[PDB]
């Protein structure tokens, strides 16, 4: 809203942190890949360090 | 051992769940060394071509 662009749209995706290191390639790749997004967030896991 | 001949992305990610779920060594031969951060010492990639 505060940018002057008019050819650029943004848009929001919230991906949910699978609570398993095998399955969350699988939902990184499915989702976050496909949807062609620009760059990605990467957030702390609830545990104090893992 | 495991022998293989990935070509894209997901053949090798799935190579490497393969080669980790079942407690095997697994090694797969491709063309050009893909990228990929996976700690996994189980699975090996071997670059046919190496870099120039």
């Amino acid at each position: 809203k505060r940018h002057g662009s008019w050819k650029i749209q943004l848009n929001a995706t919230s991906v949910t942190h699978k609570p398993n290191a095998i399955q969350m390639a699988l939902s990184v790749c499915e989702d976050l890949i496909s949807s062609q997004v620009y760059a990605i967030l990467v957030s702390h896991p609830p545990t104090p360090n893992d | 051992a495991l022998l293989a001949f990935p070509q894209s992305q997901g053949e090798m990610m799935e190579l490497d769940l393969v080669s980790l779920v079942l407690h095997i060594p697994v090694i797969s031969i491709v063309r050009h060394e893909f990228p990929r951060e996976s700690q996994n010492p189980l699975h090996l990639q071997l670059s046919l071509e190496n870099s120039l």
